[PDB]
């Protein structure tokens, strides 16, 4: 009747590790098919009933939330992958579980897990020095300008897509968008907007901030668009006559104050409009909708107004204009006002759009898409976001390696040759570490629908002859030199993915007993 | 959190489960295809009964819980503005594409090869539609064949008995708010209202704005020819608040003083209409009996009890502005109209206000009538389907023969071009040719004929007899070749029917895992 546990969940030994190895593979199976540009997307619905459609590995693991202990160790590695390099959560999640799969029969035969720890620290340290030797610095090779080279890598990334016919036009726009930025490159600075209707040739690139402008109220035939130096105001105040938040209800029984009651309710709107006139804001941007009466106010005062602006586009306008977002109207002064050189109301796509050009802090851009469907523009937005990512990493890091499994099949060949010259327990473990690194060219053939065994048998035969930069091709169903086809990746992200996958595989192997407190 | 009680579907069986979620939507609406489509009973949440066979009412009311079936609901938000005629057509096309893809999934082909193969065969079927399309209004504008094509898309429903005079109305409504050379037709500039009583032949085309409000007094004149209309929110009277005045009187010394204070307000704001130059006084609230006696003597009519959105709908068409009080009265914000009249309907006391401009306006309203209220909401959607076909004719006067004629000729060109594709997407191109034959096969099944016997007779007609395509006799007419029967679809409506069907199969086949957290 006297128990030591009394509800304490605890177990140790060999099958506690086998239960932790197989529990690691259920997280890798959630992001196994999402690898590659042609990968399958997952459908995740929240508690409210909204379905989310995405194939990004960072968005899948953030909405999984598995209560298993070994599954929580793959979450913070994907969190640290965003801080170390910026992306690569689906690469280190798949690579961590395949390290444990190849050593899973070796644990059951009686081998100690600490010897597998000493092999993972050894082969990963050799993989760091092997990457930097094969990595070549391509800065001014063959006397070609870097603007021509940046259009070549985006052409292969945008190939086999909806805009694969007109990829020559889309490759020149993604290079000039990053070239418009400063030395501090960021994917959040270049925004993508969608305009329904028209062919694919009508896609434009805004040098500044452009938003959807769903303001469909009155205000035509006045409020001229062209301004030399307007004062950009970012508000969050409703300017309607009968607003849901700004009203005045006083209950008197006199007929003299009944004129003053409607006048006091109008004075809430009029004093909020008079403070914008004193501050000198030529353009009025508000999140809440603006009524038809306030549009008649700025029409005679030679100013512009446009409400129903999202708060995401208001913060991008704040980073462009250099001002500040002010909710109230009495604090509206020149400290929070912005400035630009060109502002105009365009008629691209049949609807009205507003955009600023010539900001002093113009570090943000806007990409306008044109097409016959919004889901055509939704997949074009994610493909152009992928086209910006390959261009951005080529400018920051010059020392690059060949992608497409070329650096993974070369690391599998060197670590297999090093294992044959090492006696002891490091031969069967590092040799299993080299075979576990072949899951990146194997899952790239699985998600692309190709023959996974017909390509990988010819890919390893190409590496055995002396091919150091041969990998899989997403367009053709054969192997190709990814260095000649401009399929690149920097050496620093390939190194940091290997030291994160080896650290995530070492944390599972070093755990042998689970302690749970009853509460 | 919440890992327990979470539904999961992964592996190969999750692919067929998404097919079975889409096969249930297609098999329900393969019977409601064409003019001989079977009706559907709709049970409302509170107990009302409304029967129809329209496709846009099925997808909006089908409360489905599967997310694959919820993706079939999402296409209706963008299809009704584009095609308007093939809402039932794209659902059976997206379903039959997954029917042969279910056979292709048994072979072991990845869905990223099927979704790319369906996009490969869709560009062949789109290119084949442009070669077989024929023009109508090249190099000139005309209104005579536009009414004949509008009579076919309107008479597919129960309103075929009065399809003649209603087809001329939708042509003149689009040509007023939009020009054929501008090719910018706005659906928001065309409004449709209706009231119970009358026949379908009493449909009148009102070039302007209509509101269901009468005058402030029965002795008011029913004809305003001058284009000066004052649209305000407070009536020309002693001032009253929005909800309750509640004037307090103490004795006869306060009643005699407040009467003279109101008699000045009854004399000022009534005469304040003549200093600006306005004739009609459209106010949000009504007028009193003392104000209605003064409006008769000075010949100034007024509209009472005008609602919230009824004010803003008038000032857009007449070009006016919402004036808050009498102090902001200017002649620039006054409305313009050619004829303001009140039209009654028998013994009914509706007496709506008919504001006409008697010219080419930019906002035209259509007033339909009928013997039941369920027919008025049916005829509003019936004219809305006619507005999209005329909108498709303006953007492209090229048209292609529908009724199964365009679907069989597209299936011949795709199957001919499928042999020139030496890769694993060849089976997806032959899958697109088999799914294209299902829409003319479901047309003959709903007509009560043999579906396979009617289909393959046109295959010998569109190949051996003549290279122009022939239609399928759906309305039990004399013979085939529905070009002579004047059943012709649009080219934009047929191209976007193929593109939206390929878009939905691509999003369904790429989805391979669903995670639904339950309750805890
Ligand atoms: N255009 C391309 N052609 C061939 N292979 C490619 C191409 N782009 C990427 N790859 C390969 O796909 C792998 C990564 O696939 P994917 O883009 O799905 O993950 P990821 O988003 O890069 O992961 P992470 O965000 O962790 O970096 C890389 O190993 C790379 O070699
Ligand atoms: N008189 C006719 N003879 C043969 N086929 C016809 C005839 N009229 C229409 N069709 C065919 O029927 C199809 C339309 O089917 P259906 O009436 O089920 O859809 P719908 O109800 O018009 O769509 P929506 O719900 O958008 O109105 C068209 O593609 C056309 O080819």
């Amino acid at each position: 009747v006297i128990l030591l546990k009394e509800g304490t969940d605890s177990s140790q030994g060999i099958p506690q590790l086998v239960s932790n190895i197989s529990a690691c593979q259920v997280i890798a199976e959630a992001v196994r098919t999402t690898l590659g540009p042609r990968g399958m997307d997952k459908l995740i619905v929240d508690g409210r009933g909204k379905a989310t459609i995405s194939n990004d590995g960072a968005t899948i693991l953030k909405l999984l939330d598995v209560v298993h202990p070994a599954a929580k160790t793959l979450v913070d590695i994907a969190k640290s992958q965003d801080a170390e390099v910026g992306d690569g959560t689906t690469s280190v999640t798949l690579l961590a579980a395949e390290f444990l799969k190849q050593v899973k029969p070796y644990v059951e035969e009686g081998l100690h897990p600490q010897i597998i720890i000493r092999a993972f620290r050894t082969a990963t340290q050799l993989a760091v020095n092997k990457i930097k030797e094969i990595a070549v610095t391509v800065k001014k090779a063959d006397k070609v300008e870097q603007r021509k080279l940046l259009e070549k890598c985006a052409m292969t990334a945008l190939s086999s897509k909806l805009i694969s016919q007109q990829k020559a036009f889309f490759a020149k726009m993604v290079v000039d968008a990053v070239m418009m930025l400063d030395d501090l490159l960021q994917l959040k600075m270049i925004g993508i907007k969608k305009v329904q209707g028209g062919a694919l040739e009508d896609s434009q690139l805004v040098a500044g901030v452009a938003f959807k402008k769903t303001f469909s109220y009155a205000g035509f035939e006045m409020q001229p668009k062209k301004y030399h130096n307007p004062k950009i105001a970012l508000l969050n105040v409703e300017l309607e006559l009968k607003a849901e938040k700004d009203n005045a209800e006083i209950r008197v029984h006199t007929v003299e104050d009944y004129q003053a009651i409607v006048d006091a309710e109008w004075n809430i709107l009029y004093d909020k409009l008079e403070k914008i006139h004193h501050s000198g804001a030529k353009v009025v941007s508000s999140k809440l909708p603006i009524g038809d009466v306030a549009t008649q106010y700025f029409a005679d005062r030679d100013m512009f107004c446009a409400g129903r602006v999202p708060e995401e586009d208001l913060k991008r306008t704040m980073m462009a204009c250099g001002g500040s977002i002010q909710t109230s109207v009495n604090a509206l002064s020149a400290d929070v006002l912005g400035r630009c050189q060109v502002f105009e109301e365009t008629q691209i796509g049949g609807e009205r759009y507003n955009f600023f050009t010539g900001c002093p802090k113009a570090k943000t851009c806007t990409f306008i898409l044109r097409g016959g469907a919004e889901q055509f523009m939704e997949e074009t937005e994610r493909s152009l976001h992928d086209a910006i990512m390959i261009v951005r990493r080529a400018i920051k890091n010059d020392s690059v390696v060949a992608g497409g499994g070329a650096i993974e099949m070369e690391l599998s060949k060197y670590l297999r040759d090093y294992s044959r010259t090492i006696p002891g327990k490091q031969q069967l473990l590092i040799g299993a570490y080299a075979k576990a690194l072949e899951i990146i060219p194997r899952q790239l053939c699985d998600n692309a629908g190709f023959d996974a065994t017909n390509i990988l048998n010819k890919l390893r035969a190409r590496h055995a002859q002396g091919g150091t930069w041969y990998g899989v091709d997403i367009n053709n169903e054969d192997i190709a030199d990814n260095f000649e086809a401009f399929v690149w990746e920097p050496a620093m992200v390939r190194i940091n993915a290997l030291t994160a996958a080896s650290e995530a595989a070492c944390l599972i192997v070093s755990v042998d007993e689970t302690i749970k407190n009853p509460r | 959190k919440d890992q327990d009680r979470k539904s999961r579907l992964m592996g190969l069986e999750a692919l067929k489960s998404h097919i079975m979620a889409a096969k249930a939507v297609a098999n329900t609406m393969r019977t409601s295809l064409g003019p001989n489509g079977l009706d559907k009973m709709m049970v409302d949440k509170d107990g009302d009964v409304t029967v129809t066979n329209d496709g846009a009412t099925i997808l909006s009311m089908m409360d489905v819980d599967h997310q694959i079936a919820k993706l079939m609901v999402e296409l209706s938000k963008s299809q009704d503005d584009e095609i308007g005629d093939g809402t039932t057509g794209v659902v059976v096309l997206a379903g039959a594409l997954l029917e042969e893809a279910e056979q292709l999934l048994d072979r072991g082909i990845h869905p990223i090869r099927i979704a790319d193969g369906y996009e490969q065969a869709a560009r062949v079927a789109i290119e084949h539609l442009d070669k077989i399309s024929d023009s109508v209004l090249v190099d000139i504008k005309d209104t005579e064949p536009l009414i004949q094509t509008a009579k076919t898309t309107l008479g597919s429903k129960v309103v075929n008995s009065c399809h003649r005079q209603m087809a001329e109305i939708a042509v003149n409504a689009v040509l007023t708010v939009a020009d054929m050379e501008r090719r910018d037709v706005d659906f928001e500039l065309i409004k449709v209202e209706g009231k119970v009583g009358g026949r379908l032949e009493d449909t009148k085309l009102i070039k302007g704005v209509i509101v269901d409000k009468d005058f402030s007094h029965p002795q008011m004149p029913k004809k305003v020819e001058d284009a000066k209309i004052a649209i305000l929110t407070c009536p020309f009277e002693p001032p009253k608040p929005k909800t309750k005045h509640k004037l307090d009187v103490t004795s006869v010394e306060d009643y005699k003083a407040l009467q003279k204070y109101e008699k000045e307000k009854f004399e000022e704001m009534i005469q304040q209409i003549k200093e600006t130059g306005a004739n009609l006084a459209i106010c949000q609230w009504g007028f009193d009996d003392e104000a209605n006696h003064l409006l008769l003597q000075n010949n100034l009519p007024a509209v009472r009890w005008v609602g919230g959105p009824e004010i803003e709908l008038i000032a857009i068409a007449t070009g006016g502005r919402i004036v808050p009080r009498f102090s902001e009265l200017t002649a620039e914000k006054l409305g313009f109209a050619g004829l303001v009249q009140e039209i009654s309907f028998g013994t009914t006391k509706d007496k709506m206000l008919v504001i006409e401009q008697c010219k080419n306006s930019r906002a035209v309203t259509i007033f339909i009538r009928g013997g039941n209220k369920m027919i008025i909401e049916e005829a509003k959607r019936s004219l809305h389907d006619a507005l999209c076909v005329i909108r498709n004719l303006i953007r492209d006067n090229r048209v292609v023969y529908g009724g199964g004629a365009a679907e069989i000729s597209c299936a011949l060109a795709v199957s001919q071009e499928a042999d020139k594709c030496p890769t694993l997407e060849q089976y997806a191109m032959r899958a697109f040719a088999d799914a294209l034959e299902v829409i003319p096969m479901a047309l003959s099944e709903n007509s009560g004929m043999n579906p396979i016997q009617t289909m393959t007779e046109v295959r010998a007609r569109q190949v051996k007899e003549m290279n122009p395509a022939l239609g399928i006799d759906c309305l039990h007419k004399g013979t085939n070749d529905m070009k002579q029967q004047h059943v012709i679809e649009t080219l934009i409506g047929k191209k976007q029917q193929i593109s939206l069907a390929t878009q939905m199969v691509r999003m369904i086949l790429k989805i391979d895992d669903i995670r639904k957290p339950g309750e805890s």
